[PDB]
């Protein structure tokens, strides 16, 4: 209220220190939360008067309040406040000047108006002029730097004045002033207009000719660091100057090294590396004080060289760079650490994504260890830590490097570990390096060092620090496997190490409220020891094992305990776990209830391995409890758990078939339900088939073959295609389990033959089952199969026909000599059915054994060649696919023939042969890799000139190869680029038009090729942009912007995708890229047109807007008229 | 469609002579086409496309013009009106894509780490966005996005 502010103002000039700190706080609180003009003026005047007081607390409170005050006030108040602050800043009182500077800084920070900034900048420009006082100059420079850091978008027409006023400060006698003006110029460089940078660079270049003044070099480095992309065009005029000035005697190479490093880090594109590489190499060597930091800068300069550039790895290796780096390893710590870091960066860059880099690195390995040997005797912990890190990195980058150096390196590790002055970090690093070396080296070069490696490890195990204990436990676990590797034979008496290693481990087994990591490491070490050296342990093996039970109750070490049990169960050695089986198996059954995928899998695997290894000692009691948790685990929600459960059930049935009458409760129902699961695929299907086969072999009441068949195909007699496949495969597997199932085939034949009282589903299922069961057994013995199959081929629906064709193809694999010729002659016999029979043949080549298919190859090839030239397009496609599939076998015998057919083949033959090889490409590696790579050359290069269909098929094959395997078109991309670019051009000879009135319709016979070319161009962006040029690539896209609707959308999507890739090229031509796009967007729908055209043009316009919006992330971009203004909100 | 448009242009005079399925010539042609599509013929064509898209995800090159024309014909029918397009191909296509992607993700995660899974997820999402922007309706963009 008015009275509130009136009394606050009255009490503000109270003359009591505490009555002028409460009123100000109340005013600040009231202003912070969301006031007449007279009240505003009065409060502003009071605040300004109070800004100068005889107490610091009130002054600070007023300064703080000045910030929020400007947040809600008119412009005139801010203008007058700024004016009075600037006038006070000119006063000779230091306190008032500091208060004004702080207030102005706070006001600037509060701000994100324009007039205030202009006035402030003008005042600073006027004040910064050459003056006797220095405090005001420094304050103005600080304010200007803060403003530039905060705001750098406005004041475009003030940059030249600021630069001119700041330039004289460069030659100031005070180094602080020089640094401040350099920082201010660097900050202002970001704001700027663009024409000022060239003038500044020219001025600096002409002023470089000066006496011993390092200010210019510092300013150059600062501006380069603040903006490297704007200075890359003037390196040729700067590099020579620094190169010539490097010859001076005074110690000033630090700035040259720093600016070289900055240029290397920021500006990657340049070819002056060797010019300065030798200079840096010679600089790092000389020494004679102030000569250490120059060496440090020289050493650090190579960090950018070794990190950024990667294609130049071999020239680094061949040069003397690594040699000098390794040689200079016996210097002071400051430069030694930087040398270590630089070589570590080089090693990291060595790892990639005549001689390879790895081979060259190994040759120098002997020169490194020796250089580090003396470093192992240094008393500085930093040097030892650096050496350990270097050894770890060298072992990690490539194993098998330090094979003939273990004898000379182990003593250093032992000496470092035994040292009392070694810190925890040094010991941890040494232990990690030792573990890495042991885990990446052959066990055969560590037996002699066991006596020198076991005592120190045991000693390190007994350490109050927990990380060192964990590292020692890990080292012990690794040594347990290294000393007695079960994968390979060994001969070494390790018995003397059995006691101590156990003593240091069992003592750690009893956690007693210890760190979880320590408990896990101890459990893992104990499990590994039990698994490996289980026979050596005497009477201490059983009791300690009992402790594992105590670890199965708490959830802190449940996963680790389960993993240890699983590892122990599976091992060549025979370990007695029966005493903990009866009490152990039930507990595991309790882990399947709680929702834990990892725990569930671990416990399932543990139970499976325990049952497999220990089947003689089992009881139905715990088995019943275990089986109770299966029904809620086999479900379509999770597939990984279902496979594990199926495998566990199969193992239990195999090694314990007695307890099979309890699963009938719900497990069988769940399995039956999962059989018809659409997601049933992968290893789960194989596991279920194996389980069914094992169940059939075992045999149980109510679970016989007939019962299984009735349960499986019960509902069908009384929906997804994968369900039919699963049922058919299960039926085939069950039939295979019983080699005497004669009645089943005759029953299926009778059911299929009876057209009446048999819907499509039953016939489909019967055909699928017959096809699945006729693969692994011969059906030639039973007659009446071919007749019924041929009769079923002719049906109204297509699913039944496809199923019959698939069944015939699968059956033909069984007895090739009796089935293949029959279908071969039948194909030529009837012309109205071969179209189906050919499809069946497609299965044979994909299902029949190659060794058995060798004799019947010439006939198939001749038939395919004879049928290659056919009027039907579908038949041509089928024969092309069959030829492509057959080309996989014996490529060395067919590839030359295919090459020959291209010399005098017809258009249809050429199209068929090129289509055949298209399907040969697969994502995964194939043995026809080099053969196809060599063969595709002439196929892609000299087969796009003559014909149109040949061109289309060649383009389709090229696109398919690029999408699947782009390595084949990697070495010949340029050889085919001209043809692909030519194919993109539009031809007006292949555009027919028919007009029969006002309406018009244009038909293009060549539009298919253009779409294929555009798709190939788009798909080529995956991993080929680094090779193909950009300027020659976007010209055709620019031409194609004005093309068909589908091509228009494809080009728009191409442009959208190109926004994040090489934006500089897109920005350099945005004008001409968008001009056709603007012309298209300025199009109007033809009058008196159907709604289809309106909608089509609407989607085209929306796509164009999306493309331009993506590209944006000023050629008359502001064209928002009355109507179009309502469109963008629908796009964003 | 060209013949229907020509006939409508010819006999607009008669088209503007009644006082009031639909009596419009273009509407009559569209109704006739919808009836011709209602019969089980569509069950083949609508099914056939489901293979082509699948082949597009198996490393094979398919003809986008045919699918584009089929989708255009489906959306144009139903007298924009997307009832037929929504109840004929949208639901089945979405279910097929869900099932295929779930199976692929399960198979990959069964024997591959998570970084590769993330990379192939990016690849598949980019390919799906390309397909939607190329030969699918805009209204479905969000539907298949989330």
């Amino acid at each position: 209220a008015s009275y509130h502010i009136s009394n606050l103002l009255e009490k503000m000039t109270s003359s009591d220190k505490d009555f002028r700190f409460m009123a100000t706080n109340d005013l600040m609180t009231e202003l912070q939360k969301d006031l007449d003009d007279d009240s505003e003026r009065k409060v502003v005047k009071m605040i300004l008067k109070l800004l100068e007081d005889k107490n610091g607390e009130v002054q600070n409170l007023a300064v703080k309040c000045l910030g929020p005050l400007v947040s809600k006030v008119k412009e005139y108040q801010v203008e007058t406040i700024v004016d009075t602050l600037c006038t006070n800043m000119l006063s000779d009182k230091e306190q008032l000047r500091d208060i004004s500077s702080i207030g102005l800084k706070t006001v600037i920070g509060e701000l994100p108006a324009a007039n205030v900034c202009k006035k402030i900048t003008g005042r600073l420009t006027s004040a910064i002029a050459k003056q006797e006082d220095v405090s005001v100059q420094l304050e103005a420079l600080d304010i200007m730097a803060d403003m530039l850091s905060r705001q750098g978008g406005l004041l475009v027409n003030f940059h030249p004045s600021i630069l001119t006023c700041l330039l004289p400060q460069l030659t100031s006698p005070r180094l602080a002033v020089r640094k401040r003006t350099i920082i201010a110029l660097g900050h202002l460089v970001m704001s700027c207009f663009v024409d000022l940078i060239e003038h500044l660079l020219s001025e600096l270049s002409k002023n470089d000719s000066m006496s011993t003044t390092r200010t210019y070099i510092q300013c150059i480095a600062a501006i380069s660091r603040q903006a490297g992309h704007r200075i890359g065009e003037y390196l040729e005029k700067i590099i020579p100057l620094v190169v010539k000035f490097c010859n001076v005697d005074d110690d000033e190479l630090r700035e040259y090294c720093i600016q070289a490093f900055e240029s290397f880090v920021r500006r990657c594109p340049k070819e002056v590396y060797p010019h300065v590489s030798t200079i840096i190499n010679i600089c790092l060597k000389y020494l004679t004080d102030m000569s250490w930091k120059v060496r440090r800068a020289a050493a650090k300069c190579l960090d950018a060289v070794v990190s950024t550039r990667h294609e130049m790895l071999p020239e680094f290796y061949k040069t003397v760079s690594p040699a000098l780096i390794s040689r200079f390893k016996e210097r002071e710590e400051n430069v030694k650490a930087d040398v270590f870091h630089a070589y570590l960066s080089l090693l990291k860059q060595t790892r990639p994504v005549g001689e390879t880099p790895l081979t060259m690195l190994q040759s120098q390995v002997p020169n490194i260890v020796k250089a580090l040997h003396k470093q192992m005797k240094e008393k500085s912990v930093k040097t030892r830590q650096c050496c350990f890190n270097m050894l770890t990195e060298l072992v990690n980058v490539l194993p098998g490097a330090l094979t003939q150096h273990i004898p000379v390196l182990v003593p250093g590790i032992i000496f470092s570990l035994n040292d009392k002055s070694s810190s925890s970090n040094l010991k941890i690093d040494a232990l990690s390096c030792l573990y890495v070396i042991l885990c990446n080296h052959s066990p055969q070069v560590f037996h002699p060092h066991v006596q020198a490696l076991v005592p120190p490890v045991v000693a390190c195990v007994g350490d109050p620090f927990y990380k060192i204990t964990s590292e020692a436990l890990l080292v012990t676990q690794q040594l347990v496997k290294v000393i007695r590797p079960l994968d390979q034979p060994s001969s070494f008496d390790a018995t003397p190490y059995i006691k101590d290693l156990f003593t240091c481990t069992i003592k750690r087994l009893k956690a007693a409220d210890i760190d979880q990591e320590v408990k896990e490491r101890a459990i893992s070490c104990m499990g590994q020891i039990i698994c490996n050296l289980g026979d050596n342990l005497g009477s201490d093996l059983p009791n300690t094992l009992q402790i594992f039970l105590e670890r199965l109750k708490n959830e802190i070490t449940r996963l680790t305990t389960v993993k240890a049990l699983t590892l122990i169960a599976g091992s060549p050695l025979k370990i007695d776990l029966r005493p903990v089986l009866g009490e152990g198996v039930p507990i595991l059954a309790s882990f399947l209830r709680k929702n834990q995928r990892a725990l569930k899998l671990g416990t399932l695997s543990a139970l499976d391995i325990l049952i497999k290894n220990y089947s003689d000692s089992l009881t139905a009691a715990m088995i019943d409890a275990v089986l109770d948790e299966l029904p809620p685990l086999i479900s379509e929600s999770d597939m990984h758990v279902s496979q594990m459960a199926i495998s566990f059930l199969t193992t239990l049935a195999k090694v314990y078939p007695s307890s099979l009458s309890k699963i009938s409760g719900s497990i069988l129902n769940e399995l039956i339900g999962l059989v018809r699961s659409p997601l049933l695929q992968g290893g789960a299907l194989s596991a279920m088939l194996d389980f069914f086969q094992a169940l059939v072999v075992t045999g149980t009441n109510n679970l016989g073959y007939m019962d299984l068949l009735r349960m499986l195909t019960g509902p069908v007699y009384s929906t997804h295609k994968q369900s039919y496949y699963s049922i058919a495969k299960c039926v085939a597997a069950l039939t295979r389990a019983c080699p005497k199932e004669g009645p089943a085939v005759v029953g299926q034949f009778i059911q299929d033959v009876k057209n009446s009282r048999s819907t499509d589903s039953i016939r489909l299922l019967a055909l699928l089952s017959l096809g699945e069961v006729g693969h692994h057994i011969d059906l030639s013995g039973q007659l009446e199969l071919k007749s019924v199959i041929l009769e079923a081929f002719s049906s109204p629906s297509e699913e039944v026909k496809s199923a019959a064709s698939y069944a015939l193809g699968s059956i033909s694999v069984g007895n090739l000599p009796e089935y293949l010729p029959f279908v071969l002659q039948e194909i030529t016999s009837q012309p109205k059915r071969q179209y189906l029979l050919l499809h069946s043949l497609k299965e044979i080549i994909s299902s029949a054994s190659v060794v058995g298919l060798k004799p019947y190859v010439e006939n198939i090839w001749a038939l395919l060649l004879k049928h290659c030239e056919c009027a039907e397009e579908g038949t041509r496609n089928v024969v092309a696919e069959c030829l492509g599939k057959l080309t996989l076998i014996d490529p060395e015998t067919l590839l030359p023939r295919l090459k020959g057919y291209l010399i005098s083949g017809s258009s249809y033959a050429r199209s068929s042969v090129v289509t055949a090889v298209k399907f040969t490409i697969s994502d995964h590696p194939q043995p026809i890799d080099p053969l196809l790579k060599n063969c595709i050359g002439d196929f892609l290069k000299t087969l796009e000139d003559p014909d149109l269909n040949v061109r289309r098929v060649a383009l389709v094959t090229f696109n398919s190869a690029a999408h699947n395997k782009p390595s084949l078109i990697r070495d010949l991309l340029d050889t085919v680029l001209p043809h692909l670019y030519n194919e993109t051009k539009v031809r007006k000879e292949l555009i027919r038009e028919v007009e029969m009135g006002p309406f018009k319709h244009t038909v293009d016979d060549g539009l298919d090729i253009r779409k294929a070319a555009f798709e190939c161009m788009y798909t080529l962006l995956d991993s080929c942009l680094d090779r193909l040029d950009i300027f020659e690539f976007l010209n055709h896209v620019e031409d194609g912007l004005k093309d068909h609707y589908d091509i228009k959308m494809l080009t728009f999507l191409m442009l959208v995708r190109l926004s994040t890739l090489c934006p500089s090229a897109v920005l350099q031509r945005l004008d001409r890229l968008v001009e056709p796009l603007r012309a298209t967007c300025t199009t109007k729908v033809k009058a008196n047109s159907v709604k289809q055209e309106f909608e089509k043009q609407d989607e085209l316009k929306r796509s164009a807007m999306r493309a331009v919006a993506a590209l944006l992330t000023s050629p008359l971009m502001s064209e928002f008229q009355s109507q179009i203004s309502s469109n963008p909100e629908l796009a964003a | 469609r060209f013949s229907s448009k020509v006939l409508n242009g010819i006999c607009a005079y008669l088209n503007r002579h009644w006082v009031r399925g639909i009596y419009e010539i273009y509407s009559l042609a569209l109704v006739t086409w919808r009836d011709c599509l209602f019969r089980p013929l569509n069950k083949q064509v609508t099914n056939a496309v489901l293979k082509l898209i699948e082949k597009e995800r198996n490393g094979e090159t398919i003809n986008t013009r045919l699918i584009s024309g089929v989708v255009q014909s489906y959306v144009e029918l139903g007298l924009p009106t997307l009832t037929v397009y929504k109840e004929s191909f949208e639901s089945q296509f979405l279910a097929d894509t869900e099932r295929f992607y779930t199976r692929e993700s399960t198979e990959f995660l069964q024997q591959n780490p998570v970084t590769e899974y993330m990379k192939k997820a990016e690849a598949r999402l980019l390919e799906e966005q390309r397909r939607v922007q190329v030969y699918l309706h805009e209204s479905t963009q969000d539907e298949l996005a989330r």
